[PDB]
């Protein structure tokens, strides 16, 4: 009832898409023609997979967060680390004293330079196509 | 006086396993007529119980009066059956006048 | 969150991997790489 | 499969076939009804009736068996009935 | 009585028939049964020890273990559900669920049903029973067929229940059952219970044909009605169809209208029988198809109308109460000449049923009143000559103010009277009835008033009546015993309607309400207050100002109450004030009325806290320049501990606090706290902070907390990350087409949320694409859209509801913004695919673009071409010109 | 329908002692200066006596009115009751309220104006 | 509504009637239960707006206070132009908290 | 109810083995549900390391068959006595061997 | 007659009443006729769809709307 | 442009009390027109007329004098055209011309009559009547013009006149392209159009209420 993969890959004009997998669809001639179709993207490849395609990065550990240039030239990552800092030397004698006795005046730094980084400094990211799809790795493949 | 009460009916639960047959007909005809007792196979019901009587205040007086009493040494209590279900209803039956009343 | 790396498991608090040292003893299972790395005992 | 020849209930008399009707679901259930005769009354008012609904709602009282031959009984009369400009089946034209 | 074939035929298998003392005690044998079973799973009651009693024993299953214990280890999820605590019920709930296509049918109904009939339950109980009936309705269809009649001898008195929400749930579960088991398996398994002999069970049967007809629809069904209504052997199957009719007219609307016809074609047959209840049943049935239609059908029931005029004319008792609500019913449908006709030619009827001693035939003419007098036919003089004297001289009684179907249509009636004869006719006829010893008669005629007043005015009362009202609900006022608010809202309406008129008196009034704010402090000082808050609205418009700077100055301390009920209406009343009055030419000003809030903040009360910071959020935005500002930056870490309060009002007015805060003492201190307020552990602390960091976003201007909310993601814990990503979702939310400049920024931190493990982040950063597509749209930003989109799109294969809902909302905000085409192109080459997991979701993809653009699809289909038979090519596109 | 108003009147009195109304607007002010009081769901069984002596606890009464019929009937089920004092008919209409006697259930109402043969509900 | 799945909507012919909100769901939008930007009124049937089902709001059937509204991204979608969103069955939430 | 589930048997194990002894609500105020005497009825009932929670001997049982004989009532007593310091295996020892002793 | 064949309508779920939409089992024909008929009453709808294909034939509006509509019932071929 | 919701053909009650607007598939919606005492337009509910598997291809109003008004249109059932691989269950799928009655006083719309056609048909034409004549609609088809008005009239069919030899007609047919009503206060007609420009002057003369014959004459080019 199902033609295997070797009619399946000798009938049709591409034969360089066609898998294992494409044998046992109900109709595999407009799937393979779909998968031969101009502009679309393949089906993810943990359809068949058994890790819930994320639950692999298991022992990896990774940076927090890069960030962008026009962001890290407004002061604000210093002055929050230096907050941070003082914030976790104080007991909660001190977090109960200035919940209910502020002091104010921490950061204030100006309202212009993020309107100029946000506005005029804007910087474009990197992006990308249509077809670039997201497997698993896709970071340790900056080898290309 | 008491409508909202099922009757004819008595369950009895933790009854000894050494009962052959004597001393259910004792306790159950000590307080007056008795319709007939079921004793169950399963190791659960070997020693779980019913009983059918024949007159109210017999069974009123079996369950106002035997709660918390002692036997051979495996205190039973007594509860009242809930009839609900059955397995095959009955058909083809006559039940005619027959010239009684 | 907390991770066992031989393990590769994921634990949500503090008690969940400080309780983490009796079970699926992979422990005794690095006796196969501790063979790898010395043929002998 | 044989209760797909289209019917029209304009050409066929009503009355006539009533008591044919109650005699059979006198033979089948054993006593008399009068809400089934209603049904089959009620189901044959409109003149393009459904067949397959006659034999779900006649299947849902009965066995499921006596629907299956009450269909093939009921059926061919009709068409024997709605054949003839009368609107008698043959059943009763003989008899 | 019983015979032993009807003994062994009720009972189940399994069994087989056949001064004093003084010495010591004695060693027993170790008597410590189980008399409770094995473990804590609930504490079981003595009551449930016949049903449950079969775990009192350990299987440990061995030579008496067939496949059967499996489908009875349910009797132990009936125990865990009906008497355990919550987590062990929702543990054992979605168990069953889960497996309810295993259990089967028969043990699994065979146990649950007569549990419900034991005498001894619960009304917590029976919705726990009923939700797992419900729960496993999903999952049993087609499998229910033979054993529907025993569920509904189990279900049937819900309907007649007292309360309401079992009612609906039993329709509920009734109409599941009856779209789950079809048609004709409900009229074979009903049609026995219409000849039985008990009411209780033909009233709830004929209303569980109303309901089963709503659920399937009126003519799949329509010939059965149409069966049981034109039998002859016994009036009770007659009676039952119309009683179904009656149902259905009542349950459902106005969709029985495109039925009617074929409905009321029926009715005719009866109203001539030889049994008054038929002849009753189907006046009501008329009557309740009459207020179904409203008002349309007039030339349909035009044969019921002559045996309705006999019946009148001739009969007499409880027949000629349901021939008068049905024509009293039918007569709004009817056109001007023949309803004036039959108005004109029934009030004689009802002059002559004014001395009806029945409550019910009382309650049926003071409908018949409200109905029959509207239109055009009856004038002002008639009614106020012969009508309604005899109604304020036999029906304003204190027995019918105590039922409240008779309490309501009272008032329901004597309104539509005062709009047709007048406001002070009827008035000054019950003002003199608020100085009563009786609390529900005075709220009667309160109620009255106060919708005559609301719906006609107060022109028509002149001043030899106004003094009268005002002092009777001055002293209904003062001797009131219950809680309620009809009498508060019944002033305000009242005050409203006058407005200047009732300028002698407001001293009187203020001064009652001065003496009244004390009285022994037994929870009679919160009506004074809320009546404080209904008349500052009418002082201003009477230009009175100065007694508003006499009881500002009152309000301001008496505000240091014990009693939170007390104290709410006490910030009510204040916040009145500062709604009614300008806010800075008030006595109590702002520079020291905020700092006296602030203690009041710390209280944990509902009402309390909801009046403090709608107060406060009034200030923050209308009165920010009367501190010394540290008070608004020592308030807004209270205003942390003010969440977590369960109204929901709560805290959607304190992220508006919060952003007017910000709005008053700038975006960079109040920024710390909110942030601060994202390791909490607990919900609704870490979403209504997240709501404070969209609102700080969006009243001031933005670039003012986007780099510090950006930084907050490489602090590494789980909650600050949720929250700065929910944040962003709000935030793109609230500002929709100001995303335009920031959607190149938060690209970068995006993809980090796409590329991180946990799903939670994933589905935050959908929500955040998907009110970002919602917002850009039309802009010009399709790339960074595409971009994200091709990490949204792995993330199509979970199975967990929230993330699946998350990413089907952002396929559904990206189907426009990038346009169909690109949607189109990534639901190709997985249509078809083998793996059914991924084809139907992408099929429901599929269905989801079709039915969101269909046309704009037709220029992004690709070309498929031509089989050996059929023609798959659009040739119609393929040439030119 | 012939036996729920005794669950109305019994309801009545339910939400007089729940809402706590003192006897001066407890439903029996507006029905002052008559003795008269109606009985609805008598047996066929009942002679003038055993009524006498079924609601004389509270006071004889005065003056009797049983339904009987012209030629071909003995008894309807209605009743007519003119006690001495009124508080004797406010206790018979709180106290003998939901009774029943052989079978069917019986109702006690007021009446307040005058006998009628036949204007009430059967 | 989107925060309890097992809530259905009547999902009708929309005509003339203009939609309800009570004083606890005041602002609340009907499909994405948004409080900014409204832009559309709200269009139930005939059949859930008769009789005593008139001033009614649409999620908790309680009276209603101010008008029902559509937000601008249930507009740009166009969930405004479907069924009447009048929400029918009430289910596992305000029922069981009535036995509690 | 006290379940005292390991992941909290754990952490308690720690504070012991950080703060000390006789150092209870310091070491109870990290725990979230459990007060300082809950903490210390099971510390010196289950989780003291000198606690021999297992290898039920001949020894003991011989000599507690004759020291439960002494007193019927008194296991807390004779708990110091034995060695098995948990005062309730005693008891679980003391019913087993007299359900083996009727069986 | 028939034999087990009373599958009515089942549990709500969505209330897929849009034809044209599709299921997880739907086979070939079924969609290609839907996209065909999408196609046809978008070539109908737009005036301008109209006006193309009547520059090409010489024929009139109407004769192109009533040939394009009775091409909806079977545009593709038999199943 | 959907196939699904209503827009591409559209009728009118010539009294101004209806409008029905019509997809080509399963919904067919109509409003009811009255005036309220400030002489204002006031538009009722959406009254539902959804039929299944059906197409509609040409949607007309019938003119009634204070009569429930009546919309003519043509439907098609193809579920078993398409059910059936056989092809010939196609080819026996003829066009039924369907009325839809609007009850004013019941508020429905109900399948009045529905009456099948031996030949296809595209569009529709009012006939103007009441007083004025026999009320029915008009049928243009391929190389045919059809009245059928219900109840008693039959199908009175009219073949279009061709030309004398001109040099088109290997086997096509020849249909319509417009109406053009008219009604000048003593008569009414009909400057029909066909598909190469040739104006009919369409003119319905009865002697009684029931139709006798229908004519039509070459008018202009
Ligand atoms: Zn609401
Ligand atoms: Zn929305
Ligand atoms: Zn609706």
């Amino acid at each position: 009832n199902r033609f295997t993969v070797a009619e399946l890959k000798q009938l049709v004009a591409r034969p360089d898409v066609v898998e294992m997998h494409d044998v046992t669809a109900q109709d595999p001639k407009l799937l393979v023609h779909l998968k031969a179709t101009r502009n679309s993207v393949p089906v993810p490849r943990h359809w068949c997979f058994k890790r819930k395609y994320l639950q692999g990065k298991r022992g990896i550990e990774k940076p927090p967060f890069e960030l962008p240039d026009f962001i890290k030239r407004t002061g604000i990552q210093e002055m929050r680390e230096a907050l941070q800092e003082k914030e976790e030397q104080k007991t909660m004698k001190s977090k109960m004293r200035e919940k209910v006795r502020p002091k104010m005046g921490k950061i204030d730094i100006d309202y212009q330079k993020l309107h100029d980084a946000f506005f005029k400094w804007q910087t474009k990211p990197k992006l990308t196509i249509h077809g670039d799809l997201y497997y698993e790795g896709k970071e340790f493949e900056t080898r290309l | 006086r008491l409508p909202p009460e099922v009757n004819r009916i008595l369950y009895i639960r933790n009854l000894p396993y050494k009962i052959t047959a004597e001393e259910m007909y004792d306790i159950f005809g000590k307080y007056g007529p008795i319709r007939q007792i079921r004793v169950g196979n399963t190791p659960e019901t070997r020693g779980t119980a019913y009983v059918v009587y024949e007159d109210i205040f017999d069974a009123k007086n079996a369950c106002d009066h035997l709660s918390g009493f002692n036997v051979c040494n495996r205190y039973l209590v007594v509860l009242y059956y809930n009839a609900n279900r059955a397995f095959q209803k009955m058909d083809t039956k006559k039940k005619e006048e027959q010239l009684k009343l | 969150s907390y991770e066992c790396k031989l393990c590769l498991t994921l634990h949500n608090n503090e008690g969940s991997y400080l309780a983490h040292t009796q079970g699926k003893k992979h422990q005794t299972n690095l006796a196969r790489r501790a063979a790898k790395e010395a043929k002998e005992a | 499969e044989c209760l797909e020849k289209k019917v029209d209930m304009s050409k066929v008399n009503l009355e006539v076939i009533k008591p044919w009707i109650t005699k059979r679901v006198t033979e089948i259930l054993g006593f008399e009804d009068d809400v089934v005769i209603e049904f089959i009354f009620n189901q044959l008012e409109v003149k393009n009736p459904d067949s397959k609904m006659m034999q779900i709602n006649l299947t849902g009282f009965l066995n499921g068996k006596n629907a299956r031959e009450f269909m093939g009984e009921l059926w061919p009369l009709l068409l024997s009935a709605q054949e003839n400009i009368a609107g008698i089946p043959s059943a009763f034209l003989e008899l | 009585p019983l015979s032993d074939e009807e003994l062994d035929a009720m009972f189940p298998e399994g069994y087989k028939v056949l001064t004093g003392f003084h010495m010591q005690t004695e060693d027993r044998t170790m008597k410590s049964v189980n008399d409770q079973p094995s473990g804590n799973l609930p504490f079981l009651k003595p009551d449930d020890i016949q049903y449950f009693d079969k775990l009192l024993v350990d299987v440990d299953e061995s030579t008496l273990s067939p496949e059967e214990q499996k489908e009875r280890k349910i009797m132990k999820l009936l125990l865990k559900i009906k008497n355990g605590t919550p987590p062990m019920r929702k543990a054992a709930l979605r168990q069953i669920t889960d497996k309810a296509r295993e259990f089967g049918a028969g043990p699994l109904f065979n146990q649950i049903l007569p549990l419900l009939m034991s005498p001894t339950l619960e009304d917590q109980e029976r919705h726990l029973l009923v939700k797992v009936i419900d729960r496993i309705l999903y999952k049993l269809d087609d499998l229910v067929r033979p054993y529907v009649h025993k569920i509904l001898v189990v279900i049937e008195p819900l309907l007649i229940d007292e309360d309401y929400y079992a009612r609906v749930e039993g329709r509920e579960i009734i109409s599941n059952l009856a779209k789950a088991a079809g048609l004709a398996t409900m009229i074979s398994t009903m049609r026995p219970d219409i000849d039985n002999m008990d009411e209780y069970v033909r009233n709830t049967t004929a209303r569980a044909f109303a309901v089963v007809a709503s659920a399937l629809g009126i003519p799949s069904l329509l010939p059965f009605l149409k069966a049981v209504c034109k039998s002859k052997k016994s009036w009770q199957a007659r009676h039952t169809g119309i009683k179904i009719v009656q149902q259905i007219a009542i349950l459902m609307g106005c969709a029985i209208l495109p039925h009617l016809r074929s409905l009321v074609e029926i009715i005719e047959h009866g109203l001539v029988d030889e049994q008054q209840k038929v002849r009753t049943i189907s006046a009501l049935a008329i009557a309740a198809l009459a207020e179904a239609a409203t008002p349309y059908g007039i030339e349909s029931f035009d044969s019921v109308l002559k045996p309705l005029w006999k019946g009148i004319r001739q009969h007499r008792g409880k027949g000629l109460a349901a021939f008068l609500k049905a024509i009293g019913y039918l007569i709004p449908l009817m056109d001007a000449e023949y309803a004036n006709y039959y108005t004109r030619e029934v009030m004689l009827i009802l002059i002559r049923e004014f001395q009806s001693p029945d409550e019910e035939m009382k309650k049926i003419v003071l409908k018949v009143v409200k109905q029959c007098c509207g239109t055009d036919g009856v004038e002002a003089n008639y009614i106020k000559t012969e009508i309604l004297p005899p109604f304020f001289k036999h029906f304003w009684q204190h027995r019918m103010a105590l039922d409240r179907r008779n309490y309501r249509q009272l008032v329901d009636t004597t309104v539509e009277l005062a709009n047709k004869v007048g406001a002070a006719e009827i008035i000054s006829r019950i003002v003199d009835d608020l100085k009563d010893e009786a609390e529900q008669y005075r709220k009667m005629v309160m109620e009255t008033i106060e919708k005559i007043m609301g719906n006609l005015g107060a022109a028509d009362i002149d001043h030899k009546l106004e003094e009268q009202l005002i002092d009777g609900i001055l002293y209904a006022f003062q001797e009131q015993t219950t809680e309620d608010s009809v009498m508060l809202n019944g002033f305000g309406t009242v005050v409203n309607a006058l407005g200047k008129r009732v300028k002698p008196y407001l001293p009187q009034i203020c001064g009652t309400v001065l003496w009244r704010l004390n009285n022994k402090s037994a929870k009679v000082r919160q009506q004074a207050a809320d009546l404080i808050s209904r008349t500052a609205v009418v002082m201003k418009t009477c230009q009175e100002e100065k007694l508003m700077g006499h009881l500002g100055v009152v309000l301001y301390e008496y505000l240091g109450e014990e009693y939170p009920e007390v104290l709410g209406s006490i910030l009510g009343a204040l916040k009145a004030i500062v709604n009614v009055i300008g806010m800075h030419k008030m006595t109590p000003p702002i520079k020291d009325l905020l700092p006296r809030l602030t203690p009041i903040l710390k209280n944990r009360h509902e009402k309390v806290q909801e009046n403090c910071i709608d107060l406060v959020g009034r200030i923050a935005d209308r009165g920010a320049e009367y501190v010394s500002a540290r008070e608004w930056m020592r308030i807004c870490f209270e205003l942390l501990e003010l969440l977590k309060a369960h109204k929901k009002a709560i805290r959607r007015a304190t992220v508006n606090t919060f952003g007017y805060i910000a709005k008053a003492i700038g975006p960079h201190d109040v920024l710390a706290t909110l942030l601060n307020n994202l390791k909490v552990q607990e919900r609704q602390n870490r979403v209504c902070t997240t709501v404070a960091i969209a609102i700080v976003a969006e009243t001031c201007s933005p670039f003012t907390v986007l780099p510090a909310l950006m930084n907050e993601y490489r602090v590494p814990e789980l909650n600050v990350q949720n929250g700065v990503l929910k944040s962003l979702s709000f935030l793109f939310e609230y500002i929709g087409e100001m995303g335009k400049d920031y959607i190149y920024a938060v690209t970068p931190l995006l993809e980090d949320a796409l590329m991180d493990r946990d799903l939670v982040h994933r589905q935050t950063a959908s929500a955040v694409v998907q009110h970002m597509s919602l917002g850009v749209y039309g802009f010009g930003c399709e790339d960074s859209l595409n971009h994200l989109l091709n990490y949204v799109w792995p993330n199509v294969f979970e199975t967990s509801p929230h993330v699946i809902q998350a990413v089907m909302g952002a396929l559904e905000g990206l189907r426009v913004a990038i346009g169909p085409c690109r949607m189109l192109q990534y639901c190709l080459q997985g249509l078809f695919h083998p793996a059914r997991k991924v084809r139907d979701v992408y099929w429901k993809i599929y269905n989801s673009i079709y039915i969101g653009s269909q046309d704009a699809l037709i220029a992004h289909y690709p070309r498929i071409y031509n089989d050996d038979k059929n023609t798959y090519i659009r040739y119609e596109l393929d040439y030119i010109l | 329908n012939p036996l729920t108003k005794v669950k109305l009147i019994n309801e009545l009195n339910e939400r007089e002692v729940q809402l706590g109304v003192a006897d001066k607007v407890s439903w029996h002010s507006e029905y002052k200066d008559s003795a008269w009081i109606f009985l609805g769901g008598l047996p066929y069984e009942l002679t003038e006596g055993d009524i006498i002596c079924v609601f004389s606890q509270y006071g004889e009464i005065v003056n009797i009115n049983l339904v009987r019929d012209k030629k071909t009937g003995k008894s309807k089920g209605f009743c007519f009751l003119c006690y001495e004092d009124q508080r004797s008919t406010i206790l018979a209409v709180d106290n003998f309220n939901g009774i029943k006697i052989k079978g069917r259930t019986i109702r006690v109402d007021h009446v307040s104006n005058y006998r009628a043969p036949k204007d009430s509900e059967e | 509504a989107k925060h309890h799945p097992d809530l259905i909507f009547c999902r009708k012919q929309a005509g003339v009637a203009i939609g309800r909100l009570c004083e606890k769901c005041d602002g609340k939008c009907v499909i994405c239960d948004s409080y900014v930007r409204p832009c559309t009124l709200v269009r139930i049937c005939d059949e859930c707006n008769y009789g005593s089902y008139q001033g009614r709001c649409v999620i908790c059937g309680g009276p209603g206070v101010s008008d029902a509204y559509y937000c601008k991204e249930c507009t740009i979608q166009e969930k405004d132009r479907d069924g009447c969103p009048k929400i029918v069955n009430l289910g596992s939430s305000k029922t069981d908290l009535f036995y509690e | 109810g006290g379940v005292w589930r390991n992941t909290e048997d754990e952490i308690l194990k720690a504070a012991v083995m950080k703060y000390g002894k006789n150092q209870w609500s310091r070491i109870a105020s990290l725990l979230h549900r459990k007060s300082a005497k809950q903490c210390k009825a099971r510390w010196y009932e289950w989780l003291d390391p000198s606690i021999k929670k297992t290898e039920w001997s001949r020894e003991e049982e011989e000599k507690l068959l004759h020291l439960a004989k002494l007193m019927p009532t008194q296991w807390r007593t004779i708990a110091p006595i034995i060695g098995r310091t948990a005062a309730q295996c005693l008891e679980h020892y003391e019913f087993l061997l007299d359900k083996a002793a009727q069986r | 007659m028939t034999d087990r064949y009373t599958i009515h309508s089942q549990l709500e779920h969505l209330q897929s009443k849009y034809i044209g939409t599709g299921h997880a089992d739907t086979t070939k024909w079924e969609w290609l006729v839907n996209q065909h008929r999408d196609s046809y009453c978008s070539y109908m709808g737009h005036f301008d769809l109209l006006n193309y294909f009547a520059i090409a034939e010489n024929e009139s509006k109407a004769r192109v709307r009533f040939n394009l509509m009775e091409k909806m019932l079977q545009p593709c071929g038999p199943p | 442009c959907r196939r699904i919701v209503p827009g591409q053909f559209l009728a009118v009650d010539p009294k101004g009390r209806a409008v029905m607007i019509s997809a080509i598939e399963k919904q067919k919606l109509v409003y009811i027109l009255n005036r309220d005492a400030a002489a204002r337009l006031t538009i009722s509910s959406p009254l539902e007329a959804h039929k299944a598997n059906t197409l509609v291809y040409h949607v007309v109003g019938v003119d009634v004098g204070f009569e429930n008004p009546m919309f003519a249109c043509l439907e098609m059932d193809y579920e078993e055209a398409d059910n059936d691989p056989t092809g010939e269950a196609a080819a026996n799928t003829q066009q039924t011309l369907t009325f839809y009655e609007l009850d004013l006083g019941l508020n429905h719309v109900v399948r009045k009559y529905s009456e099948p056609l031996e030949e296809h048909g595209n569009f529709l034409i009012t006939v103007p009547g009441g007083s004025d004549g026999p009320s029915g609609v008009l049928i243009c088809s391929e190389n045919y013009i059809t009245y059928k008005n219900f109840g008693d009239q039959p199908d009175i069919r009219c073949p279009i006149p061709r030309r004398r030899n001109d040099l088109d007609d290997p086997e096509r047919g020849m249909i319509f392209v417009c109406s053009a009503t008219h009604k000048t206060k003593s008569m009414f007609f009909f400057l029909a159009q066909t598909e190469q420009g040739d104006i009919f002057k369409i003119t319905l003369e009865t002697d009684e209420d029931m139709v006798t014959e229908i004519r039509l004459k070459y008018f202009d080019t």
